[PDB]
């Protein structure tokens, strides 16, 4: 009972102080990482068949 | 008109016949798989239809000219394939009635009974057993207005035998296993309950009495007449059109009525 | 394809006939999901009847049974309960005997969990074997305590047969729909050596029935 | 006290939802807008895996992404060879209710483990020719729905008592408990760093933990029904959920809240599995309807479906190299698509 | 694991005789096996080869029609029937254990080897170079040929190579050219591409002293090469 509470109350502390970025920030920081790799992407871009596995 | 009425029936029952046949191989290649033992039956049973209808139009082509201009090499062929035929589809739906009886009164046996690989043993044991007869008519069925005929008391013998294996024996075991599986089902906890499931099971004796009915008033005028003529004109051709009614008529009945089927 | 290829292809052609054997033998045997409160009676079922979940094996009349014990599942039961859709009965354990008693009501509690089982969506068609265990204490216990401590609205003799019939009906009023789904009740107390037969009766109707809708006519 | 700590909980929960509110000024939608969406994905079935007799729930690609083990509940744990369409092994269980199966980055071991609450390692590569178990992890009080290799000697498990653990595959002592969810934890995601991990629970929120201190580090909650399924991103600061509630959602561990929502309004039945494509542009999606959805998740549309299973679709993983996407299902077929 | 051989001794010309392998320590009945015998001279040379499940059998031209290979998996023996042996049947015979899945590697264990002595399109696979005299410590190199190309499809080079140690059986390095075996150190490598073939060794102690044998797997009926004598 109290002791539940208090460990309630102590996570929920350990879990306030943490740094936060900007949701912008994290958007772009997405967006970056999926254009950067979309060469690389065999079902994004489809393979020609000659260089696919499965055909 | 009567010619014409005979050769109009003989092309609607090859119509029908090929249609149903080849909607019932559609539906057994594409819509529900054959993993069932059922399944391979049907299958099996199709097929032989369909080669019986296809054989069909060489005896539309007698009735129509009194004459054989095939020749020899076409006639044994024809006959051969229409007496192969004709038992494997007899056969098939007889081990389909037997089958339909082991699940309903034997339901632990048929656990390690009714398995695809046994249903296509059996069916490959039938092509065999009618692939026999198939044999025997390839090398006897010569030419002799020349007729297509099996060539020989030698006759009589052959038609007694073809009608004891033919029709005797195969409408003996179906009705047996058709009344006992009725039977059977009459005393169950299921389909004997309310007037929702009576219905049910009322409708399961009406299939089976609607097939029984259908084998035997299509294959008893054709089978008949053979027998007397052998002992002793134009409706020799009705009852041939009779049984190819029966073979064109069992896989669209089968498939009209069938409840899986149905919930498809 | 080289040798190795070849020998490979030849490795998971065996395989594959194995895996068809294994698959061929498991269809043989027939598999029941054992339900029921702590203590509404399933060991003195499992003991008549030859963590995690348990196994149970036995045979009878040529036929093998497997028989699920899924109360040590202490999770939410709606995260796994669809691990036991195909299967062909359920064996449902109530004491009838704990209708005075109280964990509400024992009685009550029985009946919401026969409600919930009967009623869920992965067993529609699947029929139930109700097994109503410790007849003699509700016997014994029937003729000082009546049978409005449970149900209010009884008015019925203080019987063993009227109150018994009148628990089986009300189990039994549970199940909606019930026209694909048959409920096989059963009163057994502990010292009764039938319930493999009724267990056999039932499961041979389910196979009869199972075998009529693979044939295509049912 | 009680009532006391009680407010205390609620402010702190408030606070933290207005911290997490103020850097929240921009949406995952108006950046996304202006790029070139997915044309239109139209994938295939190159290859259909025929050998379970029962439902499929769970299969893992092997890192050579080549061979992937499949985990059905007819009892047998299959290895396939994707390419050539046949069988390296056929491992038997000893209890056939298996929930989840995992496959060693090495190669050497596979994971799998059900209703039994046990997770058993089997040795792939042994002198003899057979697959033979090393270690069976019991500890778990509750069935285990999800494992994943850490290295050949750690593995971590969710269970269905509330609780994911790390545990020591040498010794068979899980060296580390994760406790704080108030359901059963339904899925696991190893990060790419592999130095934490997600878990979704049936409490409708998902926790990342670090593996080394074994506490909670954050938790993310704005679901309606049970989470299904979880996934990371492969740059690893973000994962995406699959819900009960018909809705994939995408959260950022450093925003430190949900992104975007993937969800339409044909679509009704729960998320079974979730995956991303290599370079994370697709979000894959295993559904209740028998089909798969393949979502862009950086706009949320649906750019392809993976029709073609006649049951639910349980399973769901993509390859290393993302060049192909296998599905299992309760049809008890399992598809590679390109 | 351990294969142990029976059988052998004299027997005179236009005979037969029985050869009795027996398996322990490891799944007999997942395994191919093989018969490959060496002359008390020569190099190794494949004789024949029953799968697992006995559903493919393969012989040597040189004994095919004259020797019969079957396998007992309940009693994990393997036998080879032979019938009208010659005098140049007269070899010491060795059983293989090779087992075919994706990332295998076979012909991974030799038996002891059991010896016979008789009173009196193939692929070719050379090795030019023999009696190397190499000093301990050293680096060198075996080199191979083969008259066609071992590089499949698939993108395998079935090219294999095994040492033989002074009174001891082949021991398997590498399966499939640059996979280096189970219970092999890092020093030996394998390198090449289509028909040649290369194996190196960085640093050599007094244990990998022996005869080095390549062996081409592309196509049966497995031919080996000639031996590379490595002597201190
Ligand atoms: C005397 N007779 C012949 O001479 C056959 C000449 C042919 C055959 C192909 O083309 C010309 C008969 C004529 C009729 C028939 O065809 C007919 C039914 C039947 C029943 C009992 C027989 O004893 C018998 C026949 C044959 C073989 C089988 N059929 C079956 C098709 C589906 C209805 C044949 O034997």
């Amino acid at each position: 009972s109290i002791a539940q509470a208090r460990k309630l109350v102590e996570q929920l502390k350990m879990e306030a102080n943490i740094d936060r970025i900007k949701v912008s920030k994290a958007a772009a920081d997405l967006m970056a990482y999926c254009e950067a790799h979309a060469k690389e992407d065999p079902l994004l871009t489809p393979v020609p068949a000659s260089e696919n596995p499965f055909r | 008109a009567i010619p014409v009425i005979i050769t109009a029936v003989y092309s609607v029952v090859f119509v029908v016949g090929l249609v149903g046949n080849s909607l019932v191989m559609f539906v057994i290649i594409r819509y529900t798989k054959m993993k069932t033992a059922t399944n391979i039956y049907i299958f099996n049973l199709a097929l032989a239809d369909a080669l019986v209808t296809t054989t069909m139009p060489f005896q539309s082509t007698v009735y129509l000219m009194n004459s054989w201009p095939f020749g020899d090499v076409l006639c044994k062929i024809v006959l051969s394939i229409d007496y192969y035929n004709m038992f494997t589809s007899i056969f098939t739906l007889t081990m389909m009635s037997v089958d339909r009886y082991i699940a309903v009164c034997h339901p632990v046996k048929a656990l390690d009974f009714r398995t695809p690989l046994k249903a296509k043993i059996i069916n490959i044991c039938i092509w065999l057993l009618s692939s026999s007869v198939g044999i025997s008519a390839i090398v006897l069925g010569g030419t002799k207005v020349i007729e297509c005929s099996l060539q020989f008391w030698w006759d009589l013998f052959m038609k007694i035998c073809v009608f004891i294996f033919a029709f005797v024996i195969p409408v003996l075991i179906i009705i047996v296993c058709y009344t006992l599986m009725i039977l059977r089902l009459k005393s169950v906890r299921l389909l004997s309950g309310s007037r929702e499931k009576d219905r049910n099971l009322r409708r399961i004796t009406r299939l089976v009495l609607v097939v029984v009915a259908v084998f035997v008033v299509c294959w008893t005028p054709i089978h008949i007449f053979i027998l007397v003529e052998a002992l002793g004109l134009s409706s020799y051709y009705f009852c041939i059109a009779l049984g190819y009614t029966n073979s064109s008529l069992n896989p669209i009945l089968y498939a009209f009525l069938d409840e899986n089927f149905k919930r498809c | 394809l080289s040798a190795e290829d070849k020998a490979a292809v030849e490795r998971s052609k065996m395989i594959d006939r194995n895996l068809r054997e294994d698959g061929e033998k498991a269809a043989r045997e027939v598999k029941l999901l054992l339900l029921g409160a702590g203590e509404s009676g399933k060991s003195t079922i499992v003991k008549q009847m030859k963590t995690g979940i348990v196994e149970t094996h036995f045979t009878f009349k040529d036929l093998h049974f497997k028989m699920f014990d899924v109360g040590g599942q202490r999770s939410e039961r709606k995260k796994w309960i669809h691990c036991f859709e195909g299967v062909t009965a359920i064996i449902f354990c109530v004491a009838l005997s704990d209708y005075d008693l109280v964990l509400m009501n024992r009685m009550h509690e029985s009946m919401k969990l026969f409600d919930s089982i009967c009623n869920n969506k992965w067993f529609t068609d699947t029929s139930i074997i109700l097994f109503l265990n410790k007849k003699d204490l509700f016997e014994e216990k029937i003729k000082k305590s009546p049978l409005t401590i449970c149900y209010p609205e009884y008015a019925g003799s203080n019987t063993y047969e009227e109150a018994a019939a009148y628990i089986q009906c009300q189990f039994e009023d549970l199940n909606k729909r019930k026209d694909t789904k048959e409920i096989y009740t059963h009163f057994t107390c502990a010292t009764d050596t039938k319930n493999v037969q009724f267990v056999f009766d039932a499961v041979t109707d389910v196979i009869i029935k199972n075998n009529l809708k693979d044939c295509g006519l049912f | 006290e009680l009532d006391q700590l009680r407010q205390e909980a609620e402010q702190l929960k408030n606070q933290i939802r207005d911290a997490r509110k103020a850097c929240a000024d921009a949406t995952l939608s108006q950046i996304t807008n202006n790029i070139d969406p997915v044309g239109r994905i139209q994938m295939r079935t190159r290859r259909t895996l025929r050998g379970h007799l029962a439902k499929i729930y769970a299969m893992h690609w092997g890192t050579d992404s080549r061979l992937l083990v499949s985990a059905s509940q007819d009892g047998k744990l299959i290895i396939w060879d994707s390419y050539t369409t046949n069988k390296v092994h056929a491992i038997p269980l000893r209890s056939s209710w298996v929930m989840t199966c995992a496959y060693a980055p090495s190669g050497n071991y596979v994971a799998c483990g059900g209703l039994d609450n046990i997770c058993s390692i089997y040795n792939l590569k042994t002198r003899e020719g057979n697959v033979r178990v090393s270690r069976e992890l019991a500890g778990h009080t509750g069935y285990l729905s999800c494992c994943r290799f850490l290295d050949d000697n750690q593995i971590v498990t969710s269970s269905g008592d509330t609780t994911c653990a790390l545990w020591d595959i040498e010794t068979g002592q899980q060296t580390t408990t994760f406790t704080g969810h108030t359901g059963d934890v339904m899925s696991l995601s190893l990060a790419p760093d592999t130095r934490l991990f997600v878990s979704g629970a049936c409490d409708a929120s998902a926790k990342l933990w670090d593996v080394r201190e074994g506490m909670c580090r954050q938790t993310f909650t704005g679901h309606e029904s049970d989470i299904n399924a979880i996934c990371f991103f492969p740059n690893g600061n973000a994962f995406a959920t699959g819900s009960d509630d018909a809705t994939c959602r995408l959260f950022d561990l450093r925003a430190d809240q949900e992104l975007m929502t993937y969800s339409h309004d044909n679509i009704i039945c729960g998320i079974t599995s979730v995956s991303f494509s290599k370079s994370g542009r697709l979000l894959l999606a295993g559904y209740d309807d028998f089909n798969c959805n393949v979502w862009d998740a950086l706009k949320a549309d649906r750019a392809g479906v993976l029709a073609g299973h006649d049951n639910r679709v349980s399973c769901l993983g993509v390859t290393d190299d993302g060049m192909a996407v296998a599905t299992g299902s309760w049809d008890s077929f399992l598809k590679i698509w390109n | 694991v351990q294969l142990v051989e029976s059988g052998g001794g004299l027997v005179q010309p236009g005979g037969s005789r029985k050869l009795s392998c027996s398996a322990s320590g490891f799944a007999f009945s997942s395994f191919g096996m093989h018969w490959v015998r060496q002359a008390p001279e020569k190099g190794l040379e494949w004789v024949a080869y029953i799968s697992s499940g006995s559903g493919t059998i393969y012989y040597a031209d040189t004994v095919k029609g004259r020797f019969t290979i079957s396998r007992d998996d309940p009693k994990n023996t393997l036998f080879l029937q032979m019938t009208s042996l010659r005098s140049e049947d007269t070899a010491m015979y060795y059983c293989v254990r090779s087992i075919y899945y994706y990332g295998s590697s076979p012909f991974d264990f030799w038996g002891q080897g059991t010896t016979l002595t008789v009173s009196s399109s193939d692929i070719v696979m050379t090795q030019a170079t023999s009696s190397v005299p190499v000093t301990p410590g050293e680096s060198v190199s075996i080199s191979c040929r083969s008259s066609k190309s071992l590089l499949h499809s698939n993108g395998n080079t079935y090219l294999y190579w095994f040492l033989q140690r002074p009174g001891q059986s082949p021991q398997l390095l590498i399966y499939r050219m640059s996979n280096l075996a189970s219970g092999v150190p890092d020093r030996f490598s394998g390198s090449g591409s289509g028909t040649a073939f290369t194996l190196t060794i960085s640093r050599l102690e007094a244990e990998d002293v022996g005869v080095y044998y390549c062996m081409q797997h592309l196509e049966y009926p497995l031919t080996f090469g000639a031996g590379t004598k490595l002597e201190l």
